[PDB]
């Protein structure tokens, strides 16, 4: 009856195939890099 | 789980943590990058600390930080910027955060206070601590001062954010602290606090964490590094985090088996 | 170290400096209307056998105000709590907080969903005005009877409270909406009893549920109650029977930091 | 005769076993200017002869500043003693110079325009020397993408040096970096600290003992060759050095690398 | 202390037993002909196949043999120098090859004050600089010149003129006065210790012309001196990359010195 544990561990490479099957159906999206930092304070010029 | 008792431990000879990093605002100003905390977090991850286990605390000055410096973390590393005019302030901050203090209240307007032994001190913290003391002889009369008049009192602090006062033991004193902007507590030094380490930047190893004038011990948790770039300071800390942690240790008061021994 | 906690102690069934903090409301001082009453009480405690300089007197304006991060200062703490019919829950929460040992971790409601692991897990929130609204989430992280995006549909469990001990259904994730500006909420676990503190309730009936379980309403030895008409008489009672109160209490539970809870990040 | 191998050396614990070298003394131009004597080198040579050093064996080398001396401090001499003047604002410069001249460094080239670089060990540093070094590093994640910086744009790089004559950069080990050194004036090498250099000793003439020659923040060793004195007269300083040359030499030792038994062990 | 160099090693005749850096010195001609911006990256990738991890192969460019001979530097564990044959520079090639391939121990040579003599066949005078002009006047036992007045340098016998690198060998056991142009030249008294397996020389073109011994009766062709016929620098570089195994096998990195200098300086 331990064969169940042994085989569950052995035949685990198919988990990757299942993951690929899920991934292909997953909706994909991309993110762009965020401009970081203490942005310089620039204000209006002196006008009249 | 026999808490509260001290039982001898016999041994045989033949046989998930959080890290807090305290830094002055000057460091962030020089870094001048808003992603620097995340960058250091990823570097710590390379060193093995999982993301989110490293917290970055910012304080404006040693003066501000000295006002009740609560350090909640499994390990704490404080980057202290050396200033030649703040030697006593740095020493007091290091003494307060590198040792475990058991503090009781002080009601200066109702009792006279004396220090029972060498381990007892008066710790005052607040916006402006100005402590004046009048020692009393066995007849409850001032020695060199007049209890009724506080001008004659001897001033031992002035507008101090944090001050550790050590008067002669065995003699009662009348205190005249500024309770409005200061709280003074009668504290006793239980022992070291392995939770905290101090890294001084600059200077020449000027720290006396012992009130005894005959000793200026330099514990392993007191370190000093020469610096010119805060990025290099932080890179050094990240790269040698293993050594810093090894120098430090888990907080004994925090650990279970501290129950009924002044836990936490 | 371990202090040998993992070792047994064998005993035979035939063998044969501390400090006292008294918390009182401003009402008591106002009624007494004496400036030297603290000195008088210190001298009476001296007659009882408490060295001068060992008894301290802490004052709070109200139970609600005192509930905001209470501080336990002395080796023995005795809190005189005045009974108000409209404040039964507030008295119970304050008594629970200052009579039980709590271990609290930070909560970042704005970035996470939280749940209570076990019956010992409560959410303790303190501040100027705590207003906790909750939205339970099903297994698919969707609100039950509430729209996660819209907080107006959340369910209100506290309103402008100085102290709240929220108890939600265990094992269920909740999105929380609180006024973090005027309130901090922590995920706390009740470790056990704190024999360092005792509460003497002056006024009404025996009303203090220090257990969230509705089937349990324990009345420990540290939960005393008296009937009062003069605060001088109340203080004389406390001073005269301090020995019994101390015998009921135990100073070993004193913590290092005087906060009502052990904080872990 | 059996060079390049490590044969165990066996010796006895109960047996009794009952000049030719060259000394170089490095000092700043301030010393000569204060002494204000043309024949002071000859006078010191005669006093060294009295102490036992044949004339012509004591060389006197002059450097204008610590900053200038840090640029390739070549010390080829059986014994070297460097009198460096303490300055409160140059603690890191003094420490870097002391580390460079007191430890042995095996350095490899660095072409930062072809390769990313990572430090593999606590003994591996990036030592850069020249007229003006401005090191700006960008750590890269496993995708060769900058962390907190943009690989394409240098202005986002994190700066760890600015117009440094000498600098010893230490970044987090095991992570690739993209560097933007100003190679037009300064050269950077990937160096490994083999160990102490017994040839050289440094005497700090001035303030307190601040040198630390270990990158590790938990240790600031104060070895034998790191000496410190107070001063008000350079003549007094030189008299002290001459009088206690024997103690200084005893504290120092001949360079292990240049011993003819180090052949095939990174020298001779 | 001494690594036990004085002790013996006993090995048996029967018992079965069964990040290095590579520098490539090349002339600017090679880069100009290659005429590619990323050819160093290409060669790095190709070396990666032969097994040198990225970051281990460095490429050094020198304008000429003459310039490269001015205090050459050996940077890597294995230094391979590509030398372009020029029929008019055979002695310069020989001198550079001798200097790099052989270990030298040099002492300072203050010529304005002291007479110097070569001691044994292993001692030479190595001068390097922008322009090294050397005129030697041998002296008899009386300290008088032989065929040259000591005071007047115009009578001195010239040995090198405006040379970047000179390895001067004079008659051993006879003092000389040298009027070496020290303004642009530095001359040192050197002794040849032995081979330097760290460095190998590959000569492109030519007809196997390299004497690395002062002795005229011997022109040894060690295993680290190689020659290839060439018409494309890409072909030369591909040859070097494809056969890096053989070149490294012929070399040995234990001769790696602490400093990059081609000689050991002793004051
Ligand atoms: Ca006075
Ligand atoms: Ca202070
Ligand atoms: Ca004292
Ligand atoms: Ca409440
Ligand atoms: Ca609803
Ligand atoms: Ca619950
Ligand atoms: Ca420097
Ligand atoms: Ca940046
Ligand atoms: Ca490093
Ligand atoms: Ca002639
Ligand atoms: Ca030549
Ligand atoms: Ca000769």
């Amino acid at each position: 009856a331990s064969l169940i544990y042994r085989q569950l561990l052995t035949n685990s490479y198919t988990v990757d195939l299942s993951d690929e099957i899920q991934e292909i159906g997953s909706t994909k999206s991309q993110n762009v890099t965020i401009n970081p930092g203490p942005f310089a304070q620039t204000g209006y010029a002196p006008v009249n | 789980q026999n808490y509260g008792i001290n039982l001898p431990i016999t041994g045989s000879m033949d046989i998930t943590s959080t890290l807090c990093l305290y830094y002055p605002t000057e460091a962030a100003t020089e870094i001048n990058d808003n992603s620097w905390k995340d960058t250091l977090s990823q570097l710590f991850l390379t060193k093995g600390w999982p993301t989110g286990s490293v917290y970055f605390k910012e304080y404006t000055n040693i003066a501000s930080f000295s006002v009740d410096p609560q350090l909640y973390c499994d390990y704490n590393v404080v980057l202290m910027k050396y200033d030649a005019t703040l030697q006593l302030d740095m020493s007091e901050l290091a003494d307060l955060i590198l040792n475990e203090w058991l503090c009781n209240p002080m009601d200066i307007t109702l009792y006279y206070y004396q220090q029972t032994d060498e381990a007892n001190k008066w710790i005052s913290m607040g916006s402006s601590c100005t402590i004046k003391v009048c020692p009393l002889n066995t007849q409850t009369l001032g020695i060199g001062c007049l209890t009724t008049d506080a001008t004659t009192f001897e001033e031992v602090a002035t507008a101090e954010k944090l001050v550790i006062t050590d008067v002669v033991d065995g003699v009662n004193h009348k205190l005249d602290v500024t309770t409005a902007t200061c709280t003074i507590r009668n504290c006793k030094k239980l022992g070291p606090r392995e939770n905290v380490a101090v890294i001084q930047v600059g200077g020449s190893d000027i720290l006396d964490i012992t009130a005894d004038p005959t000793t200026a011990p330099q514990t392993e948790r007191m370190m000093r590094i020469n610096w010119k770039k805060w990025w290099q300071v932080f890179y050094t800390v990240v790269d040698y985090v293993d050594q810093i942690i090894q120098v430090m240790s888990k907080r004994s008061r925090s650990l279970n088996s501290a129950a009924f021994y002044y836990r936490v």
